[PDB]
């Protein structure tokens, strides 16, 4: 039963993830990005249930959903398994802010808290620094102060009737960690001409490896504790093969097909540490994915969000994401081999993630976020 | 060897290197055609390297011989590391120079406090990794079985012996397995295991060779 709500919720994500991915890359050229396409779906499903007419049909098209009959069950399902668990520290947040001078539907700011978990909050938009600070604060309290300054006052005015803030944080513990004493600056090829030295983590990992010809890249999958979360790295065979890989990654299936060539092996991984903080304009991005009526006056038709079935549209939609990759993990701390540590020395084939790559967190069959690293 | 010094060229002639495209373990030449090592260092293809000083370069004086026969103790357990001793018959007899010599087997089960020399090309960092070019030596005493068992409850048998320092700092590490623990000209131990390397309260556990003398003598003589 619930299999027809999840293996259906996985198909939508893959379409949206691949779409959200290309758009952010096209918005932040020549730089590192990180985004959570998955976390933006619930607010849209929450928004497709206030928006009526051609607005609803546009959102449902993009969300890859049939109707808002199943949209509620998909998110009411997703909303009953949304806390913590083993291996990683994922922090997904989403909220709608409607100008204080608005009368919303009292009953459905509950089907928002009891199906979407969120609440619809009124804030004095006329007070940019008071309204902007109040927003950054709920986002800063929801991410343990990991994501501060989500919105800026030069983006608000009481022209602004509504804003959609979205925050996602990630930092995980490997199934088997890297030693800090083993981290040193090693080469990284920013380009076929350039080569810099970056703090590169060295360590052996029991990973799932795959040489993918269709992408002209190498796919490695390193697992975090519990074996539910996995770091997906697709390294192009060419130093500059990244923008060419992005193109092939526009195929929502290129990943599933790449994960079937994936085999189990023990290799010495050489991974650079990396942090990425990306502030995405979901308005611009989503509007470039065929969802323009939501952020458009008189076309949005947010007559269910309100008690009065009145004039409303979205003014802003931000996404701030923060990934963090380091040596942190499991299996004690230093000369770490096995139970009783035999004094033997086993060397494994080396895999150097020494060129621009695409990554992604797979939290059990579903990529919760992704991006690309051009220079750590 | 974590926390040791560099041995003088030729002071440890009995020390060999097990190789398979890279140094993975050590061993001891007990006669011109038999190397004694640890069982967990087993590999179906092993080339014994005698005469070695600097592992990462060919100085000209070395002797690379193939392990024709590789005999692990019948009772070697992979999970407890009991009976962690292996016999290697060299594909051909080796020249016994001042660079390649044979160690004598134990004539006595050495007492606690006996000063021993432990050598190898293994890791030199207790936390991290560092492979030495030249052989490393370490002067380490045999610890009381009482301190050995207290350091690892239920993990020590009558065939194991802890050699090292309880305060850590100086121990054997990854790559030294199978290696020599010579006390008064007699191979009393074989580098086996321990929790981490050079960690306080975690001395290195080695194979107590005085319990395999008959076995080492009987197997060789018969094969």
């Amino acid at each position: 039963g619930e299999t027809d709500l999840q293996k259906i919720l996985r198909e939508s994500n893959d379409q949206f993830t691949a779409q959200m991915f290309s758009e952010v890359v096209k918005a932040n050229p020549g730089q590192n990005v990180v985004l959570s396409a998955f976390s933006v779906l619930p607010p849209l499903g929450q928004l497709a249930l206030a928006s009526v007419g051609e607005s609803h049909d546009e959102l449902l098209r993009a969300l890859a959903l049939p109707n808002d009959n199943v949209t509620k069950d998909v998110f009411a399902d997703l909303n009953r398994g949304v806390r913590a668990v083993k291996g990683v520290d994922l922090k997904m947040a989403s909220k709608i802010y409607v100008a204080k001078g608005l009368e919303l539907n009292d009953d459905f700011a509950a089907v928002s808290r009891d199906v979407f978990g969120s609440e619809v909050q009124n804030v004095d938009f006329v007070k940019s620094v008071e309204a902007a600070g109040a927003i950054n604060k709920w986002v800063e309290d929801q991410t343990n102060n990991r994501i501060k300054n989500l919105v800026d006052p030069d983006a608000l005015d009481e022209t602004t009737r509504s804003v959609l803030v979205n925050a996602i944080y990630f930092k995980g513990s490997w199934k088997d960690k890297f030693v800090k004493e083993r981290t040193m600056d090693r080469d990284f090829h920013v380009s076929k001409d350039k080569t810099i030295k970056v703090p590169t983590m060295i360590g052996k990992k029991d990973v799932r490896y795959a040489d993918v010809p269709e992408l002209d890249a190498k796919m490695i999958e390193m697992s975090y504790e519990g074996d539910q979360a996995s770091m997906i790295i697709i390294l192009p065979n060419q130093v500059d093969g990244i923008t060419a890989l992005e193109q092939k990654l526009k195929d929502p299936k290129a990943l599933s097909r790449a994960e079937e060539r994936l085999y189990n092996t023990e290799v010495e991984i050489t991974l650079p540490k990396f942090k990425i903080e990306t502030t995405t304009d979901l308005k611009e991005v989503l509007s470039n994915m065929n969802i323009k009526k939501l952020f458009t006056p008189g076309a949005a038709r947010l007559e269910n969000l309100l008690k009065t079935k009145e004039s409303l549209t979205v003014d802003a939609a931000i996404q701030k994401a923060f990934i963090e990759v380091n040596e942190e993990g499991a299996e004690a701390a230093a000369a770490n081999a096995f139970g009783i540590v035999p004094k033997s020395l086993i060397l494994y084939p080396e895999v150097h993630i020494d060129r621009p790559f695409y990554f992604e967190l797979k939290i059990d069959g579903i990529p919760m976020f992704n991006g690309k690293v051009i220079e750590p | 060897i974590v926390g040791g010094y560099t041995c003088q060229e030729n002071s440890v002639p009995y020390q060999v290197s097990l190789n398979s495209g890279y140094h993975f373990c050590g061993g001891s030449l007990i006669n011109d055609q038999w190397v004694v090592s640890a069982a967990h260092c087993y590999k179906s293809r092993i080339q014994v390297r005698l005469g070695e000083h600097n592992i990462n370069v060919l100085e000209g004086n070395e002797q690379f011989v193939n392990a024709a026969k590789i005999i692990k103790h019948p009772n070697f357990d992979r999970k407890t590391l009991n009976n962690d001793i292996m016999l290697i018959k060299l594909s051909s007899p080796v020249k016994l120079n001042a660079r390649v010599a044979t160690v004598a087997l134990p004539s006595s089960c050495a007492p606690a406090g006996t000063q021993c020399l432990i050598s190898g090309w293994g890791n030199t960092l207790s936390s991290g990794v560092n492979e030495p070019d030249l052989l490393q030596c370490l002067d380490a005493p045999l610890l009381p079985q009482a301190d050995c068992e207290a350091s690892y409850p239920g993990k020590i048998t009558d065939n194991m012996v802890c050699v090292g320092f309880l305060e850590g700092g100086k121990d054997s590490c990854q790559g030294d397995a199978g290696g020599p623990v010579v006390c008064n000209g007699e191979l009393q131990g074989i580098v086996s295991w321990g929790y981490g390397c050079a960690l306080p309260d975690n001395p290195g556990v080695y194979t107590k060779v005085c319990n395999y003398v008959d076995w080492i003598q009987d197997t060789i003589a018969a094969n």
